[PDB]
């Protein structure tokens, strides 16, 4: 019942008090997401949102959470679809 | 003696056996203490997290697997402290609070000998002292072993500046690092978490009462995302499924509303204080006094920034924690402290909030005082005040004090909420949207019915389904309002998606997302008013289905829009619906199709749907829009059917010649009905503009008519003047703003006006004329015979050799009313020369602009000497010019005579010293209609933005 | 002799009910329509209603508007004396610098008047005595550089990790910093007090080139694709080339330099003299200037619009105006306190930043 994560300096408190959730399958997950942690920083600069993978779910579903004021939040979500969609076919 | 050391911290923190153990959460603050970078490596690290999160249990289990190993191997020293249970204003030493964590006393100094190398310290709390911040000045020490009250070496300590090159770890509250981030160098954040999202879905989920309403009571509690977000820590998450429970068990009951925390919260406590009494009654004094005593205290902790509540303050008030444990029963006001002195904090920071929201009720019911010796951080205390407003809470609090209860605040709050709507220059969207919000928590209908009646406007973002359920929550009160505007931007882009969060379904049968029931009852609300004329989509794009369904409830019997308007949507897949719905409501008469592409069929389907009798729309737009050649060809069978439609815009689209002559010989007919039509910014050569003035020869009904930006010849003005002169032309308003029209087209327009009534309006704008030919239009108007009543020059290349004609022009005439001068290089001279003879007033001209003419300070007594004396004036324009102090004060003076009847004034107020203010505060406070606003084109009287909207 | 007189501007709604709620507390305890300001949403927009024009603009003619008039919104709190100002609005940031450290703050935050910084980084203490003069910002908002009057180079943050720290030196040992400059291929420039500028490698901080000009001669640097631009107290403007590494042209002007500014599309540049007297060159035709307009103070100041149609202008005369660029004529104003000494401006054009004398005032942009 205790998660951690680390917060970057330029990333506001005032935003961090309203995820958006979204689920989806787990073995695309996992693949979609990746492994290594540059590419994903870059892209969590790129657009300003901070994603975080949990996969603790018995089933073959797993929560992605999202950080981020409205339009930040829409486009990250848009790029992760369009690229599990591209990685799906 | 470390050994020794080490043996008493392991033995006095032990308290959680199956909570500590090696957690892959727990591995990444290890490695924290490493350099991310090769240059940097961290030396402070700060927590955050909800106030109900288990933060010291992380330090506590920090502090213990450096006792045990294989956490810290490299840290020599770890050295726990609590500020929370020790007073912050005594005078002390780092030595003696050291002392009093470490048992031993000789250690410390072969420890500060070599080790501050490596000297690790957990520190837990510091969020309370936000309060004893002076601010001013405070002096930093840089060496221990001072005395000095210990607020100060916390500071100093903070800074690096005491016991440098040693590492800290400080566990604090979110709302308390306001002060914090400019104290520490170079930190590094980690943030946390409570329980995971699906075990909060269960478990609430699990104690529900079921009974046939489950769905809707469910989804309030969950996606409410103020209530989910504090349901985070697990003691709250507790605290609502027991208040949910009790609600079940003593269903019949309970009156009081299962859907936000302010109703969970009363029942819990107003139960507890129940059950003490043997029997209902009214409680005793005494329990009313310590009752007053301790919400009071609950609310000035809330101002005061203070969370501790020492002895002195329960003195103070009279209070003893005896009678809180008899008179409620419930884990309320613990004490904390293990040395002599003790120390009182709640359950939580939500039960200091909602007693203290619990204070403004009970304050005016009598006299309390004699018994008594004496932005973020108030979220929550406002939003529970707002939901204690209920009539239920209202009449079991005066069951409980025998007494009428009519809080004096109700008033002071409908007072702010009825503010936001009588906006000037219409409302915000985030204060409207608050303030919604707020009302949905008081679920009240008296207090919702009087809070929105002068509203009139409505603009909303909807991005959250609880945002659509509030909405359509609220706006069933409101019967004034008129235009609304939705936009919704991503809610409803995407046309498809079906999933399910928890492992099964929540419900054995749902076959439709919970997301396109909120939408269809929020359409079907805006459907179903009566005052609502005007329906704007703002910025939103829709899908398929979302159209489907508004369309769909928008064929009720009962829905009255006028106007339907899309210039800034993406609907191209439901036009099909929206053609359906053009011929079954026949109470619109308006609509703005605008910037959205049309191919051939739904053209056609269009055009069908058009000529169909049921129709009544009396206007109709289509500029930006894509078309064809036999789109064209349908415009023109439409065109001379028998239709309902006066008004037709053809606006920024390439014209063909083919398409000119059909749309000409169609228009040629006596049996097509226009009145007005608008044709800029499309594609016309000279020859096609030739033979359109042609087709126009012999028609008889237009009375509007637009060609800007378009490209003239001489031979289309003089076929033009041609067509205009012969009677029975029904011609009122002409529009020319950008062609070029030059030469001796001004001659053929100045001899047709010199005699000439049924024309009205005239417009000149961005048009190469200078003083020859205004010359003979000022002319041929000065003659009696000429019913023209505005003129418009506003982008001529104008100069001020003609203002002694424009004098006399003005003082002879009878009939024009309004004058433009927008970009013309006037001058001083000009200006003066003008108002020598606009001051004698033989005229009834009413609107004059002199925006941009270049006006010095130099002819400020002039225009107030013209304007002192003149009771026909209305209206003024003065932006875009320089004046000094003086001139600035001469024609205030002259705004405040007894005689003038100014009406509107345009000014930017902002713009100039404090003593020029001051004149126009004490303008606007003798006349109470002056309106003094630099928006001077929004003022429309007359309609004469027609071809613009 | 006029005195501007100020008050408390915002007074938001909810700032109002806060007040109203405090009063009721104290009143208890004592026996013993009106004007309000959007909020600025997000710290990125406001959400209100563009101005009515009289005529309908070309079909081509969308993205080239003029602002109307400035609104204030926030006033942010140093202590003391303001010199330079950032934005970099695409992380929502503002930096401000006076003579003893930099101060970081943030534009989320919805408070009527601010007072905690984000940050507040420092240099004095590192050695005796060390005063700072200048800050620059990189486009991709990545870097930041400042510069000093006893410091011991140039130091070089980096802002895209987890934590913000020192990264380089880019050493200089006993010049002013006086002026920064950056450019696109991963180079760093800078000009100090006795005319050289010197250009080092960002990637490795080795130097590269060094340039070398009469006293006070570098007061100013803008730099091109392929040229440098410079000019000082000395009144004239000489242009220098990376590649041939002498002079290429130079004009004699009457009066001291005291800005320089370009167009982001034309090639147009803009120079603020010491009579008030604007004027402009044509980079690219290198024909002729001609002078504009007069005033009777000194400009401190200049800077473009991001669509090159409007600049602004401020200085000693305790006003900020703003002119149209196609010819210069002026458009309106905005008193101020006392002399303005430094601006800046976003990249959507949406705010405008200004300090006088220990207030970093933001305005809002009416177009």
């Amino acid at each position: 019942s205790l998660r951690l994560r680390t917060r970057p300096w330029w990333f506001p408190i005032q935003e961090v008090s309203n995820p958006l959730v979204l689920y989806m399958e787990a073995w695309v997950a996992e693949r979609v997401i990746g492994t290594d942690q540059a590419e994903i920083s870059e892209i969590e600069w790129m657009c300003q949102a901070l994603l975080t993978v949990d996969s603790v779910n018995s089933g073959n579903l797993a929560e992605i959470t999202i950080f981020g004021q409205p339009s930040a939040q829409t486009r990250m979500k848009n790029i992760l679809l369009n690229m599990a969609a591209w990685h799906k076919e | 003696d470390l050994q020794d050391y080490k043996a008493h911290v392991i033995a006095k923190f032990d308290t959680s056996v199956d909570l500590h153990y090696d957690s892959p959460e727990m591995k990444l603050l290890s490695d924290a203490f490493k350099p991310y970078q090769k240059t940097f490596q961290p030396h402070t690290i700060i927590l955050h997290g909800r106030p109900g999160v288990g933060k010291s249990a992380l330090a506590r289990s920090i502090v213990l697997g450096w006792a045990q190993g294989k956490l810290f191997q490299k840290m020599s020293f770890v050295i726990f402290f609590s500020v929370r249970e020790i007073k912050w204003t005594e005078k002390s030493s780092l030595a003696q609070l050291i002392a009093k964590e470490c048992p031993d006393s000789w250690d410390l100094v072969t420890k500060i000998m070599s080790q501050p190398e490596r000297l690790l310290f957990v520190i837990d709390g510091l969020d309370d002292m936000d309060s004893v911040l002076q601010h001013d000045d405070m002096t930093l020490s840089r060496d221990w072993k001072d005395e000095q009250p210990i607020y100060i070496l916390m500071y100093s300590l903070l800074r690096k500046a005491l016991l440098p090159q040693s590492f800290l770890i400080i566990t604090t509250r979110n709302t308390g690092l306001e002060k914090l981030k400019s104290m520490v160098v170079s930190p590094l954040y980690i943030l946390v978490e409570g329980l995971s999202a699906s075990r909060r879905s269960q478990l609430v989920l699990e104690n529900i009462s079921n009974e046939s309403d489950r769905i809707q009571v469910f989804h309030s509690l969950i996606e409410n995302h103020q209530l989910f977000d504090q349901c985070q820590a697990p003691s709250v998450c507790s605290l609502v499924c027991e208040a949910l429970q009790l609600q079940k068990k003593l269903g019949k009951r309970c009156t009081l509303p299962c859907q936000t925390l302010t109703g969970l919260y009363a029942t819990l406590v107003f139960h507890q204080l129940t059950l003490k009494r043997p029997s209902q009654s009214a409680l005793s004094q005494e329990e009313q006094i310590t009752l007053v005593g301790l919400c009071m205290m609950a609310a000035e902790g809330v101002w005061t920034m203070r969370s501790v509540f020492y002895d002195d303050d329960l003195k103070n008030y009279s209070l003893k924690e005896s009678e809180i444990l008899a008179l409620f029963h419930m884990n309320i006001l613990l004490q904390v402290g293990h040395n002599s002195e003790q120390c009182y904090v709640f359950s939580h920071l939500s039960l200091q909030d909602f007693f203290a929201a619990l204070y403004y009720v009970l304050e005016g019911l009598e006299e309390w005082n004699q018994h008594f010796c004496f932005d973020t951080r108030l979220l929550g205390m406002k939003r529970f005040l707002f939901g204690l407003m209920n009539k239920d809470i209202l009449k079991t609090l005066e069951v409980l004090f025998e007494y009428p209860v009519i809080p004096t605040v109700e008033q002071k709050l409908q007072h702010w909420v009825s503010l936001i709507a009588q906006q000037v220059n219409g409302t915000s969207p985030m204060d409207t949207l608050d303030a919604f919000y707020c009302l949905f928590e008081s679920q009240d209908e008296e207090f919702v019915g009087g809070a929105l009646k002068r509203f009139q406007e409505v603009w909303l973002l909807i991005n959250q389904k609880m945002d659509l359920k509030v909405s359509s929550y609220c706006l069933k009160h409101c019967q004034n309002l008129k235009a609304i505007r939705v936009d919704i931007r991503d809610l409803l882009s995407v046309d498809n998606t079906l999933e399910l969060c928890p492992v099964v379904t929540v419900q054995e049968t749902q076959c439709k997302p919970l997301l396109m029931e909120w939408w269809g009852n929020f359409c079907s609300v805006l459907g179903s008013l009566r005052n609502l004329k005007e329906l704007d989509l703002g910025d939103s794009i829709l899908s398929q289905r979302a159209m489907k369904i508004l369309c769909l409830e928008l064929r009720n019997q009962s829905c009255r829009i006028q106007k339907l308007t899309f210039k800034s949507a993406e609907v191209v897949s439901g036009l099909k619906h929206l053609w359906k719905l053009l011929f079954s409501n026949q109470n619109l008469k308006y609509l703005n199709l605008g910037n959205t592409p049309m191919k051939d069929d739904d053209m056609k389907l269009a055009c069908e749907a058009l000529k169909h009798p049921k129709c009544s729309v009396e206007t109709l737009r289509l500029d930006s829009c894509e078309l064809t050649i036999i789109g064209y060809e349908m415009i023109s069978t439409l065109l001379i059917s028998t239709t309902r439609l006066k008004c037709l815009s053809l606006a920024k689209n390439r014209v063909g010649v083919k398409s000119m002559i059909s749309l000409g010989n169609a228009l040629s007919s006596s049996m097509c009905l226009l009145q007005k039509l608008i044709l800029d910014n499309c594609g016309l050569t000279p020859a096609s503009c030739h033979l359109l003035v042609s087709a126009l020869f012999s028609n008889q009904n237009l009375t509007h008519l637009c060609l800007s930006n378009n490209s003239l010849g001489t031979e289309g003005v003089q076929q033009l003047c041609q067509f205009l002169r012969n009677p029975e032309c029904a011609l009122q308003r002409l529009i020319l703003n950008h062609c070029n029209i030059v030469d001796d087209a001004y001659g053929f327009l100045a001899m047709r006006l010199a005699n000439n009534t049924k024309l009205t309006h005239l417009s000149l704008t961005m048009n190469p004329v200078g003083d020859g030919a205004m010359k003979l239009l000022c002319e041929a108007l000065k003659e009696p015979t000429c019913y023209l009543q505005e003129l418009e020059l506003v982008d001529c290349q104008l100069t001020q050799n003609c203002c002694e004609d424009l004098a006399c022009m003005i003082t002879t005439t009878k009939h024009l009313k309004s004058l433009d001068l927008g970009n013309n290089a006037l001058g001083d001279k000009g200006v003066i020369t003008l108002c020598e003879g606009l001051k004698q007033s033989s005229s009834s001209l009413r609107r004059l602009g002199l925006g941009a003419c270049k006006l010095t300070s130099n002819c400020c007594e002039a225009l107030s000497l013209a304007i002192s004396c003149n009771p026909h004036l209305n209206s003024l324009n003065l932006v875009k010019n320089d004046f000094s102090t003086s001139g600035m004060l001469k024609l205030c003076s002259a705004f405040q005579c007894p005689v003038s009847n100014l009406g509107i004034i345009g000014l930017w107020k902002q713009e100039y010293y404090a003593r020029v203010r001051r004149q126009l505060e004490e303008v606007e406070f003798v006349k109470p209609h002056v309106v003094i606003d630099g928006d001077w084109y929004a003022s429309d009287e007359d309609d004469r933005n027609w071809w613009k909207n | 002799d006029p005195q501007p007189v100020w008050d408390a501007e915002p007074q938001f709604c909810q700032g109002f009910l806060i007040q109203g709620l405090w009063e009721l507390f104290m009143d208890s305890r004592q026996k013993n329509a009106d004007k309000f300001l959007k909020p600025l949403s997000w710290g990125s927009e406001v959400l209100e209603s563009s101005c009515n024009q009289p005529s309908t603009a070309l079909w081509q003619l969308e993205r080239f508007t003029v602002p109307q008039a400035l609104q204030k919104v926030r006033v942010l709190k140093h202590q003391e004396l303001l010199l330079v100002v950032a934005v970099s609005s695409f992380t929502r940031h503002v930096f401000t610098c006076s003579q003893s450290g930099i101060k970081v703050w943030n534009l989320v935050n919805q408070v009527a008047e601010d007072r905690d910084p984000e940050s507040h980084l420092k240099c004095s203490v590192q050695d005796n005595k060390v005063y700072l003069r200048t800050c620059l910002l990189s486009s991709n908002s990545r870097t930041l550089f400042a510069g000093g009057y006893n410091l011991p180079g140039v130091i070089v943050w980096d802002l895209a990790a987890p934590s913000l720290y020192e990264k380089c030196q880019l050493p200089c040992e006993g010049l002013s910093c006086q002026a920064l400059a950056n450019t696109k291929e991963n180079m760093a420039l800078a000009g100090f007090t006795d005319g050289t500028v010197r250009i080092w490698d960002l990637r490795t901080q080795e130097i590269v080139r060094n340039l070398k000009g009469p006293t006070n001669s570098a007061r100013n640097l803008v730099v091109k694709d392929d040229n440098i631009w410079t000019g000082g107290l000395d009144a004239c403007l000489r242009c220098w080339d990376l590649r041939m590494a002498k002079v290429s042209l130079e004009h004699l002007f009457q009066s001291q330099i005291m800005s320089l500014a370009h167009s982001p599309t034309e090639d147009w540049l803009l120079l603020g003299l010491a009579n008030g007297q604007h004027c402009l060159f044509n980079s690219r035709k290198r024909d002729q200037v001609l002078t504009v307009d007069t005033k009777d103070n000194t400009i401190l100041g200049l800077k473009f619009s991001p669509n090159g149609k409007w600049w602004a202008s401020v200085g000693m005369g305790n006003f900020i105006t703003v002119h149209s660029m196609p010819t210069g004529a002026k458009l309106f104003q905005v008193p101020e306190v006392g002399p303005v000494r430094c601006f800046d401006m976003t990249e959507n054009g949406r705010l405008i930043i200004t300090g006088s004398r220990d207030c970093a005032s933001v305005y809002h942009i009416k177009y």
